[PDB]
């Protein structure tokens, strides 16, 4: 509910420099964390767990 | 009546009413409504009166009854069921009985009915009581305006509705189309000595 | 929250106002809408209980009108009217409503001049600031609720733990030397050398030779 | 913001006070400076509006003094005077002013005892605490304004995104195993081993042998 | 009078006044000032008065005209242009002409001029009017260190300035030294029944 | 903090209340406990000031009662009494006290109905909400004390410095390419390639060949 | 009376008394207590009075003393040291002797002492006096219940304690068991005109 | 004293999801920091400095 | 304006332990980030971009 309400108010919030800065930092942080998890091997570990001894 | 003010916020308005409450407990508190500059109205219980301010004077001080005692002021009441509304209006306007100048009245036998008259002219021996009465009407009636002229003659008149002195204005005509103002009652029930009275 | 039945409105049905907006009337005495709500609540209470008994020889209605209504506000409005400047006659109230969340501001008088309602262009700044204040209050209520349940000490602990973890990661990347190496010599492990390069084992004499720092190898 | 004319001061010129300090008088009925400002405002309105026209037959000034100032404050000052303790006689007001930003506190009475002003030593704690409160208000105004424009949900999103990114960096440094290696054997890539170490292909029998975890090689 | 209070904050003071309000609008609100421990002055309209309290009384109760009515009190003034200020001060002190001891005066034609005196002595048959008058004077004038002693004579004297009895303490030569106080007006223009009158 | 002597209580010893709890009485005119405290403080002042001399010819106690007691609150209590609903008769006050910290709430009336103190089950929603408000007030007071001394600009500077350092760590892990490499050729160090891949030295002709980026090597 | 609310918060209560203020300032702070529906006490100075409401009053308008002047009110007191308590009770009850039908009382020498009576019966010619006195008692006595019924006879009894008519209800017994309320004395002293008077 | 007061109020603080999340994040961050200082040589450097030229 | 205003108020702010800690951690974070960017070769990339094919 909180996330939906926040998303419904984005145009009001996205009128100030700090809000745009925070949104950009959040998006960059999430994207880079996803990249790091992909590079570190969390996705590979999950794939191995889901298909352990069932494919080659 | 509602227009967009931002993105999701919207300008909205609400209108309240207290006239029903004025009628709900119509006893021990009248309902005051002003028709225009020279006409004012008062409804107490089931009896409605007309307040008129103008320069005319149909009633004279020579061969007509004058009111001194606060108890016998019911002479100008053809249906003498109760003059409590008139008495309470008179002593809420700021008028006094011990040392204040009296007011005129008319015999109930005459067909003219109640013709309670006050002298509020801006002249000699009349700038002490008239100003006080006009301040009282300012405090009771919201949009009160002075129709008199400085240095000239001007009077005040109170007539029960339905009488010839009230003419055809009363009945199911003016008082019906008049809207009781609750600010008049709010100013009318408060006794703090900090008001215009 | 607080609701007004149909007989208290003009050309409208029963409508309800939020508790938070009405809660602003708890300590407010310069608001006409709060006074009207107080009168309505007193009427509702009196009809519910006091009106039933026929002992209505006591004027608690008046004793409340001069008590729960701020006469200072009435006299200020009367003074404003006598100065021919806009005033409140306790009839129409305007506010700013957030359509999505449903929470609004405390209604404000629609001022009247010359016996006519002011158009929505003379107090434009008033409702612009009302909308801005509504947005600010909506954003600050969440902060107030967060501060009323989340300790400052816990936030401090989390922030300092994050700083400590970031510093730990930094020291992990850069690396910190673990033991000294003598200049021109091999690794002195497992012996440990002081600033003078000696040791208590006696293998390395205390010649005060310069030493360097090397990480794990 | 608010400015006092030349004739309103003694041995001084026109002085202007900030709106925020003056805005503290909206609900303050326990401050003498606010009452004096209200009297000045009423005088200014009366001269501009209630003085040009010859209709000055109503003594609105008395009703203004009845309502525009706090009578209980006057009576409290009178009681303090009658008890020979310091009181306010509505002539001199002191405050704490920040020179650089121009933000100043709401002026407070310079109390008088025995008909003489205090020597700035009998209320030293008063102005010390007032300066401290001014600094606190200056620091807290920025927090309030920021919370009025920046949502707390956005701050929470940023904080949790930073935590997620830092955790991702940590797992990047330490590394996470991607496949199992049989004990005493080489890497079974491209084949994958289950918890029992067997393969659906039949190459690796399901002997339930223990297995270890290794990262990418 | 500004000194450093901290690093960048500074201690500052502002002095306010109400001279223009109490002078350009002298009518309907007189300005009062405490010149001495026993000398007080009232300036209503365009005429200045002297108000003093002490034990020495020049007025006598044998061959002097008294005052019982709030209307004939204007006779007790040589230059009886307007005694409305005296009347309003008298009924603002809390004195009521109905059930309070009356006051005397000097003949207008007499050389010494008008001299209004009150009996506020702390003795028998005078501990009801005197206490109320002194309370009203405490309300009207900020400071009041009365000289009346129990069992001893003490009188409150009001003298319109210009009379020879008022001495040089009135006129342009003096009086100006006393500072008219707006707190006196604030305690003087409020009718809340919660004051000392 | 503020303390009440023996003669002010029933079947109890001297009791002391915190400054923060009694600080609410500064502007509150709707609390009966604040009115009782004001009356007690006025009596304490009068004993030390209006008792050494027999000049007590003035009804200062009555004037204070007319001044420091909210007549509106007393009239509201009388109306509630006459309307057969619970009211306050100024004798018993209940509050929520945090035992460990020792800081509590402002005491509230123990309403009496039918000349009997309501049991602690009809206003059950009052004291539970009051305890919740006490915890919220403690946490909010901690937050306000923090915000009154720590500037928000410094907090923003610290947050942005932490973000900058975390981004620097991320680029440290990933690594930024320094110089371009030709297709299937070694790096041209120490020469540098332009957007077209050529060299100003003439060694590399400007053939507009595609180039790729590589990190330190 | 203390119970746990939360894991750390504890419910607590404090009981406040104001008997020291009333006892020390006996002349300034009259104390009013209520025994039950029909009995009340007033304690001013060092003398205590009994306020009783009953349907029966053994008096008669023919040969009983009637009090008009606000000065001869001390006759209704066997030890006529001071009747200021009755004076304050009358002027705070909302009872003005100028334009309100007076009371009835018994002789000083007759062996029943002071028996001042207010005729508050809800019947003809008493629909204002009785209601006003009832409102005054409701103001001054918290928890005031009226046993007077419409269409019948009822009275209000005033009697300083110790008289034969006061019976054994006075003394150091019921007077002690009755608890003086400080809300009564707070209502007794505030003059704001917004009360039930 | 602040830490002691916070510890005395854990049962009432640990009633909201955000407080539990903050406590878990703090504990995980501290544990991971201790591991990193163990995995980066801070402990080894301190041990070497405390016993420099005094033992083997 | 905010930065310079905060700079003019440093001596009054540098009286509480938390403010000094925040200033110290901010300075350390900025210095370490500059070092990391220098070590990660971002400055080298900027230098290469500025003088691409113009100097050796
Ligand atoms: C209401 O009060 C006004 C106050 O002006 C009265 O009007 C005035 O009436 C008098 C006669 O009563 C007119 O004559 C004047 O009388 C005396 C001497 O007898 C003196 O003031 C003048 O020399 C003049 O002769 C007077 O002109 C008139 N004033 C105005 C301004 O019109 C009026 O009579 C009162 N009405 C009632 C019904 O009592
Ligand atoms: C406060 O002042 C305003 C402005 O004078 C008053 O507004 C007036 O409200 C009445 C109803 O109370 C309006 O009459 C209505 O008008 C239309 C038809 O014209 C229709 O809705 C109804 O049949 C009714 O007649 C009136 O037009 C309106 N006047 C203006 C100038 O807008 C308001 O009543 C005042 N509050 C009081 C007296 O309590
Ligand atoms: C409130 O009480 C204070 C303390 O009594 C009064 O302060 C007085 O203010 C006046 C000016 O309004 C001072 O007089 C001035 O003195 C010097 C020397 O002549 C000069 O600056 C001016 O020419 C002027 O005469 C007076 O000294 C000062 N008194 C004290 C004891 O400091 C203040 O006036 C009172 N406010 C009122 C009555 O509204
Ligand atoms: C102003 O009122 C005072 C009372 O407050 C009047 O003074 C009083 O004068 C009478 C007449 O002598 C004194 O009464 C009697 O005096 C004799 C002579 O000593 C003695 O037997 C008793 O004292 C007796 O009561 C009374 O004491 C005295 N009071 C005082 C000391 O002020 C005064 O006459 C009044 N003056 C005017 C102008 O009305
Ligand atoms: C406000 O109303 C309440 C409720 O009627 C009053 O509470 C009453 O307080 C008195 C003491 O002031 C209690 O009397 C005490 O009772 C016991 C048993 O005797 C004992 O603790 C003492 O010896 C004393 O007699 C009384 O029981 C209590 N009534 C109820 C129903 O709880 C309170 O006094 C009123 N406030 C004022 C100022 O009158
Ligand atoms: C106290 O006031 C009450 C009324 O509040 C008085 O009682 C009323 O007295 C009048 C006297 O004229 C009675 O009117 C007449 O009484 C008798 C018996 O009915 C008869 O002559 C007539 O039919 C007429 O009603 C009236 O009835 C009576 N009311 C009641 C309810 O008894 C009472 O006299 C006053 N007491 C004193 C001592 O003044
Ligand atoms: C603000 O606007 C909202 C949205 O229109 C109002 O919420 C409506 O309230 C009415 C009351 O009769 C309901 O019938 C509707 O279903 C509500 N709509 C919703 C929830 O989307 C709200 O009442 C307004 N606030 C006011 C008028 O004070
Ligand atoms: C607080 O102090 C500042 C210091 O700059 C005052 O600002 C100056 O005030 C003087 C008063 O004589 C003016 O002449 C200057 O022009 C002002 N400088 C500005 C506005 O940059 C400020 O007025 C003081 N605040 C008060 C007295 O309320
Ligand atoms: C809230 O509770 C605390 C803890 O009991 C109270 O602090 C004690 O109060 C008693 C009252 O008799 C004193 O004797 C003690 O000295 C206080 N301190 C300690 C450490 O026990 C506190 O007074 C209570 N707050 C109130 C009643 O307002
Ligand atoms: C007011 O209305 C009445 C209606 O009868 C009319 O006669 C009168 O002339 C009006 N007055 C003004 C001043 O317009
Ligand atoms: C009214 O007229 C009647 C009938 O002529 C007469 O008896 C009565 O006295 C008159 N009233 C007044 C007050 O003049
Ligand atoms: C105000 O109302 C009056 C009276 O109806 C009218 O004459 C006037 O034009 C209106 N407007 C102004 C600006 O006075
Ligand atoms: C009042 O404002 C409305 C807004 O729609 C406009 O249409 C109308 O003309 C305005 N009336 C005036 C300016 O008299
Ligand atoms: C108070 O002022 C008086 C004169 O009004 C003076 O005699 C006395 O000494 C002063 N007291 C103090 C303590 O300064
Ligand atoms: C008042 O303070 C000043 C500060 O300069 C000092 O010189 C003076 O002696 C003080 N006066 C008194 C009466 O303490
Ligand atoms: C009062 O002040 C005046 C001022 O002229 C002076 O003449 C007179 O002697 C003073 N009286 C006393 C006793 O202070
Ligand atoms: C003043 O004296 C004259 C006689 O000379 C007398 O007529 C007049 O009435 C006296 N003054 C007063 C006010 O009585
Ligand atoms: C009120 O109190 C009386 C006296 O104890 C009792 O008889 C009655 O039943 C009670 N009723 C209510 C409604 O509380
Ligand atoms: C409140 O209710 C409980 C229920 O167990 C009862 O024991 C207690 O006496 C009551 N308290 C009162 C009536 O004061
Ligand atoms: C009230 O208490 C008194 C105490 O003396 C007793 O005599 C009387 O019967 C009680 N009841 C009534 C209804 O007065
Ligand atoms: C009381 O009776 C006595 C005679 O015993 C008588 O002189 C006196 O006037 C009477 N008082 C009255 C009726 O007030
Ligand atoms: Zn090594
Ligand atoms: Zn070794
Ligand atoms: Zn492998
Ligand atoms: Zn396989
Ligand atoms: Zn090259």
């Amino acid at each position: 509910g909180q996330l939906i309400s926040f998303f419904q108010e984005i145009p009001v919030f996205l009128q100030e420099a700090l809000n745009i800065a925070l949104v950009a930092v959040s998006l960059i942080a999430v994207i880079a964390g996803i990249i790091n998890l992909y590079k570190s091997g969390l996705f590979q570990f999950i794939f191995f767990l889901l298909l352990a001894g069932r494919s080659c | 009546g509602t227009f967009k003010i931002g993105l999701h916020t919207e300008f909205q308005s609400v209108t309240l009413t207290m006239q029903r409450l004025l009628a709900n407990h119509s006893n021990e508190l009248p309902s005051l409504c002003m028709l225009n500059n020279s006409f004012y109205y008062m409804r107490g219980g089931v009896n409605t009166f007309l307040i008129r301010v103008s320069d005319i004077s149909v009633l004279m001080k020579e061969y007509d009854v004058s009111i001194y005692e606060p108890e016998d002021l019911g002479n100008c009441l053809n249906k003498s069921d109760s003059s409590w509304a008139i008495h309470w209006f008179s002593n809420a306007l700021g008028h006094d009985w011990l040392m204040d100048p009296p007011m005129l009245c008319r015999n109930k036998t005459k067909k003219e009915g109640s013709n309670i008259q006050f002298n509020i002219s801006k002249a000699d021996d009349a700038r002490v009581y008239g100003k006080k009465i006009r301040n009282g009407m300012r405090h009771l009636f919201r949009g009160f305006h002075d129709p008199c002229e400085e240095g000239k003659v001007c009077y005040l008149t109170i007539n029960q509705c339905g009488d010839p002195s009230s003419f055809d204005y009363c009945g199911v005509n003016h008082l019906s189309k008049c809207q009781f103002d609750h600010v008049n009652t709010l100013h009318f029930l408060v006794r703090s000595k900090t008001h215009l009275n | 929250g607080y609701c007004l039945e149909e007989w208290m409105l003009i050309a409208a049905k029963m409508k309800c106002f939020g508790n938070t907006a009405v809660a602003k009337c708890n300590q407010n005495h310069d608001s006409e809408f709060c006074d009207m709500l107080r009168l309505f609540d007193y009427n509702k209470n009196a009809i519910k209980t006091l009106n039933d008994e026929a002992k209505k020889e006591i004027n608690l209605l008046s004793q409340a009108v001069n008590a729960l209504i701020s006469d200072n506000l009435l006299m200020k409005n009367k003074i404003k009217e006598l100065m021919s400047i806009p005033y409140c006659n306790y009839t129409k109230f305007w506010y700013v409503n957030h359509t999505l969340t449903g929470q609004h501001t405390l209604p404000r008088c629609w001022l009247i001049r010359n016996g006519s309602y002011l158009n929505t262009s003379e107090f434009r700044n008033d409702w612009i600031l009302e909308s801005d204040h509504l947005i600010s209050e909506m954003l600050s209520k969440e902060y107030a609720e967060r501060q009323g349940k989340t300790p400052i000490t816990l936030v401090d602990i989390c922030f300092w733990s994050t700083i400590f973890f970031t510093a730990s990661l930094f020291l992990h990347l850069v690396g910190i030397p673990t033991h000294r190496h003598l200049k021109g010599e091999a690794c002195p492990l497992p012996h440990k050398l002081d600033s003078f390069g000696g040791c208590r084992c006696g293998k390395y004499p205390r010649l005060k030779k310069p030493t360097i720092w090397h990480k794990r190898h």
